[PDB]
């Protein structure tokens, strides 16, 4: 599993591959591990297929009750302090899952949650067992005055470099941008693959 | 006679009748009025707007109520006992979403406020809601209309009506109601039907209008677009 | 005399009489009549309808309700009991699937709905439900056709009726059933007994029409077969 | 003076009568009249049976059931009471079974179930069962007749009934009775106490028969041998 | 002013008097009459006999019952209550048994049952036992005899009597009761009691009559034995 | 007529009214007047004072309650009630923060604390509370000013009032208010609209004022600020 | 009217109020008087005694009791609910110092009890605390002096008095108080606001006096000091 | 265990072997491990028989209800998710099982469950100890272009090469094919014996 999110001047950009490992062999190619979970936020999942799939719907239904009370959208922040409550309230019966939420209220954000429901806010991060290859690309080549499309372009590559030598990784790449202007969008499958044969990833 | 049987909620008349529950149907009958009505592949709902002294925000006063952005909801009766139904019925919406993913039929959802409000009539130490509810909204099998009463009794309509004018405007359209109507008609229709309920000494005051079409979600009409049809 | 011991559930009469039980039946015979009889190999269930406004969906007002493929019930007096009384039904149904792998005896779960309502007549600060409830199916024994009232009490019958013209309805089938008669002559006299329990002003509706036969599942009529007994 | 005292269960009255236990009585008064005998080696049980009309099946309205193979017991009062009394004692006698392996003493069954009632008489906010039972069968000492009131009073006799025409039962088999009887003198001697109880426009009417003996389980009496007695 | 603080348990009057109890008190004495005294190493009771019709075997209507092979206890009241409250004698005394290995203190085992009574004067919802009982057997201390009430007093005794004719036989052991008599003295001296308190009308009818002495069991007097002092 | 349905808190009366919540609102009545209006990108808080003797220390009637750094209340009714509802505030508050973070929304705290007397007004065996309350604090939406009532309804004002001289303060208000008028100006409004609702023999008292405004925290009027403006 | 209104604490009258805790004020004004009055760098507290026969121990009806080294209290109304309360306030105050390690407020130690108290008044099946406490003491902050009622209501005093010479004393205390006296001066004026509440037939006997000041415990005055200001 | 589903234009077909070891020996040949759920949705079991056999009558009875409650059948995402939620609430005491629901709602669905809860949806999927043997078949001769019959004989061949190579698996293939035309139809077993003989696999 590989999954990545990082933060512009006016956007967020995440990123995972399909790859699934149930029963030790590469039993799915097509799994799906980036979610929207409110009008401007995303949530990213890595570990136990079970944990993470109940979290997202618990998610979903918390921030859409919490949008149809308050009237308004909860911040990026305050999700993550909600699911920093829940994973720590069960820490010696946990949920086995890492976690990126992102997203935009009145800037960008991207925070990274532990199982135990420890959460810290950075300009990029990533998870899964290819993360500390996505981490050596990130270090060398991000910068924080990129466009969006220059964005797009180095998840991919990041990604890409992930699963050269990560075998737990694979499949077809998934991309979500969001912004207040636009919203959340994931950018549709043709359009990555142009990306990918642009970038002589294939 | 009736005094000696209207005095608890778990007794029976000697005509086997719940005065209780009767008189809380009376506390709906003090509310606005408030209908609803199907369309060509929509529904809409029009919630009637007593206008108050202008020391009140024109934002909390609104009686359509999104259950989720697929479902709304007009209440009539105990504004107090209305706040807490709509609150379950958005706590079930989403224990339905979490179960099974998505929501299927609204009909379902109907039934468990209805089955709460039914509790609170049969067990003692208890009162009933004095609330009636009008849920409209779009799921797996199409437009849907339906209504509930204290009682908990769910009946479903292509047009119905609630509150203090709902006899006039349920005779109203009785006789000028169609099927199929586009959205622009069905409103105009909706605003006379309104209309024809209030006293000669008032007259209509820019309601709330609410709709839903098939693949689309709820919008609320502002203010701009309710003088249109005023 | 009898307004001293008519106000709580668990009180006794001086005669015997739990007025309480009885005046929740009085609620009863407030509801449209329905009845169901058996047949060669089968068994039927007729409901009356009573047609109200054009706003209402023809689909919800239906008195018929299946219990599972193999056992429908049909219910008269208060309708939000009644729900709940389905409701229970359905799951105890589900609860011998579960236990057994299949449902061998009917009269099994007519009981435990009887036992349920039988315990809202024994114990204070709940009141008895208001419904009669007629059960009809196929099981390993063969058709079935069974009555619940609000005491709890069960019998079986071969043809019954329940609701407000129930005693006209009795009182013909006394004298005109027949056993082991064809599905389409029991839907005839079925219709006959109905007419005959309205009054001179109105007339037959198009009623509610279902029925099952051994090795196979429950059908329900359509209006195009309905208007053919008309 | 009598009304102040006969509101409540728990509440005595200044003669020390409890007036609720007592109108429970005369709920079970209203019964069919039922009465069960020891002869040679045995025991048996007749209840009356009032033809109802030709509707209702001849295999639900038995008042006899069966505990288990070698116990029986015949109800009087409330149908809906006595069929969770019946329920009640099945479960007892199956609690006995698994505990010890067998059942030894029928007496102890019907403690049980006589405490079970007792309860209710001395709580609030619960109505006494108005029924009454009688258990008959064989156990390691011998043929058994036990019978039991709402107040849960147990009552140990040769011969006994229960019912409307019980004055006249037992007063006519307090003349006749004879002891150690072959089966058949009984069931004659039975018929005839049951007919010297009904009104002189109404006659015996085919009732229910059933007998056990030492070393056998329980048989029920068919249609064509009660007519033989009849 | 008696009859606005007589209806609850849990209520005073006036002049500091609980009615509820006191009418629990007059259903005592509708009972039988019994009695019990000590002699020369020894203690015993005596119960009158009513005797109803002969289809009642004379085996169930023991008002005497062992509460053990040492103790034995008589009751008198209502039955259904009485029967309770021997139960709860019985497992009370085995477990003394269980906790220490044998049972030292009668008198430690009535006021267990006494406190059990009290109880049920003291707590809404729950109305007393209408049972006197009296407890006679031998411990490590020697023969004992003690009474007890519906209000849950305790008193011992040489000699005492419960019951309908307790006036009577206490007044005539008041006056010829003497102690250490031999034990078929004190029979006859008992007979005499018992037979001094019924009316001129009827005549004692062989009672109930059981006795234990020190370093043995309880035995019960056939009919054969109790003749001889008729 | 009004005396047999204004007993009990669960009862509705005959024309769906609830008594004992309008008996509770005359207890709010009874309390000193205050208001609260909102102003350019602010809120403010008034209540007046009645001066009682010198004894009293001039620190512990202060009727404006900090729930926060950003949110205000003040009470009027029963002090006791009062108390215990604003404790429940300060929790509701901190459990939101301690849940998100931060507190986000004003209206979701109110809603906490109305379902909280919404919830003594529909069961037995517990009396409402006697206390109307105003919220008003600064959150990520504006300024925002809130009241509700003992039944537990909920409204948004641009200004309102609470206590003795509601009807008088909100009169004033209606005819002299303007929006987005400067802090001072404000004050100068409010004192006036005061001043407006008292009798002829008494004269204002330095009231106590709060106010804040974005960006700020909550500041308390000293005594020099307040006669200033009185 | 008025009779309809008062018997139960859970129920308002039509104008508003709770008689139920009125009437336990009225317990209230039947106790001894007592007061309390802050000074220079302290705070002390006067209980005047009845001397009742010579029989009694000087010891126990000692009303100012010691909540710990620095908080006392005072109390007047129902001695064994007074005992009760000063328990509650112990186990609070031990409470306190356990999880923070000392006390900082006194007058959260206050709202504990008040709390308790009002909760009493608003739940059915309890009765109000009859009791009104006087609590004085040193904290964090300075001298204190605070006062509570049987509803639970909390006001703080420079002075202030209980019992039944209330109105007397407090009368007296507004015409003759002064701040920051010595601490003999402020013993004597409390003596002769005590002494001016009596009746003409009586006279002072010696009360109870106890004082403490910053830095330093609670002492509680001897005969020996209490006749020098006698 | 062998057990097979499979994805088509318009029909789910899936297989499964019968036979059951229990006691470490083959104590039964003709066990059952392919049920009818709903009108258009079945299941197949793989794991502990007594674990498969409750979920079986638990979902047997949780649709039908559906059904009753709603008047329509419930969608097949739908049942994977109950499924879901029913695994993971007790997945430290968790029912040993995979399982495969496949059906018909508005088009052909596979969903994969494993044991902790984890739902995944795909075209074709295997599960039990013969199910690499299967995935090495259908990844060389799989097509979405198959017809209902070339389907069919596709998954009695993957099947079939499981039985040569598991020593848990074996008896007879039973294989149903759900079409929204013909609803849930289980084949003859003399149907199936004739296509085993023109492929030649005995
Ligand atoms: C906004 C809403 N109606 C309202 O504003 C309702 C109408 C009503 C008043 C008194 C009653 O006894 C019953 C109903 N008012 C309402 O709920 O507040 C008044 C109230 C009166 C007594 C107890 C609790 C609350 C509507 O228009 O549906
Ligand atoms: C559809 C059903 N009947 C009905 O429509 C029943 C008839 C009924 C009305 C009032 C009663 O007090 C009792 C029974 N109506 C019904 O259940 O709704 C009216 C109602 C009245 C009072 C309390 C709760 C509900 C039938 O035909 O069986
Ligand atoms: C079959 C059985 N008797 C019966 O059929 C009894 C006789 C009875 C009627 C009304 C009463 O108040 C008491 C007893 N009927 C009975 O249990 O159903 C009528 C009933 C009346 C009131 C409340 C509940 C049920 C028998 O013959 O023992
Ligand atoms: C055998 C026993 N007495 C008895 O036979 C007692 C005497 C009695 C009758 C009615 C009462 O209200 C009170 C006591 N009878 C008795 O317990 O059964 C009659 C009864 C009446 C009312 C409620 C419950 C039962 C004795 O002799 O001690
Ligand atoms: C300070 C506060 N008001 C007050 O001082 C309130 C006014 C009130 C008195 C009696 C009532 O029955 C109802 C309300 N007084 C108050 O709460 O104490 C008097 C009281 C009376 C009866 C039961 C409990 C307490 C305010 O100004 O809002
Ligand atoms: C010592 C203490 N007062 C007292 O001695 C109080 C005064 C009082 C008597 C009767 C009442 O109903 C209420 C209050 N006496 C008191 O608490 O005992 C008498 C009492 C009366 C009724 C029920 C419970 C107890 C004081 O001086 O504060």
């Amino acid at each position: 599993t590989t999954t990545v999110g990082i933060t512009l001047k006016d956007a967020v950009i995440m990123a995972t591959e399909r790859r699934v490992t149930m029963e030790n062999f590469i039993m799915h190619k097509n799994g799906k591990k980036l979610f929207q979970i409110d009008t401007y936020t995303g949530m990213t999942i890595a570990g136990l297929v079970g944990d993470a799939q109940v979290l997202v719907r618990y998610m979903k239904a918390e921030l859409e009750l919490y949008r149809l009370q308050r009237r308004v959208n909860m911040p990026i922040e305050a999700v993550a302090t909600l699911l920093s409550n829940m994973l720590n309230q069960v820490k010696y019966m946990p949920y086995m899952v890492q976690l990126l939420v992102g997203g935009i209220d009145t800037a960008p954000h991207v925070f990274s949650i532990d199982a135990a429901g420890g959460s810290v806010e950075d300009i990029y991060a990533s998870t899964g067992s290819g993360s500390p290859f996505v981490y050596g690309v990130l270090e060398s080549q991000y910068s924080e005055k990129m466009t969006v499309d220059e964005g797009v372009d180095l998840v991919i590559r990041a990604i890409s470099a992930a699963k050269q030598r990560d075998s737990a990784s694979g499949g077809m790449i998934d991309v979500a941008v969001i912004t207040r202007k636009d919203g959340y969008v994931q950018l549709p499958t043709d359009q990555i693959e142009s990306r990918i044969r642009k970038l002589g990833l294939i | 006679g009736q005094m000696a049987y209207d005095r608890a909620i778990t007794v029976f008349s000697p005509d086997g009748r719940l005065f209780q529950v009767e008189y809380a149907r009376e506390a709906v009958k003090k509310g606005s009025t408030a209908l609803g009505m199907k369309f060509a592949n929509g529904v809409l709902l029009i919630s009637d707007k007593k206008v108050r002294s202008r020391l009140i925000e024109q934002n909390s006063i609104e009686k359509i109520q999104l259950i989720d952005d697929y479902v709304a909801a007009v209440t009539s009766g105990l504004v107090a006992d209305a706040r807490v139904l709509v609150d379950f019925a958005r706590i079930s919406a989403q224990q339905e979403k979490v179960t099974y993913g998505s929501l299927v039929n609204i009909e379902n959802l109907v039934k468990r406020v209805a089955d709460q409000m039914q509790q609170y009539t049969q067990y003692g130490g208890v009162r009933p809601y004095g609330v009636s509810l009008i849920f409209a909204g779009i799921d797996q099998i199409g437009p849907r209309l339906f209504d509930c009463d204290p009682a908990g009794t769910i009946n479903e309509y292509k047009a119905t009506a609630i509150g203090s004018g709902k006899d006039a405007v349920v005779s109203f359209l009785e006789r000028e109601y169609k099927e199929n109507l586009p959205e622009k008609e069905a409103v105009t229709l909706g605003i006379k039907a309104l209309k024809s309920s209030l006293e000669e000494g008032e007259e209509l005051k820019a309601p709330e209008i609410a709709s839903i079409t098939v693949g689309n979600k709820y919008r609320i009409y502002d203010q701009e677009e309710v003088k249109k049809f005023l």
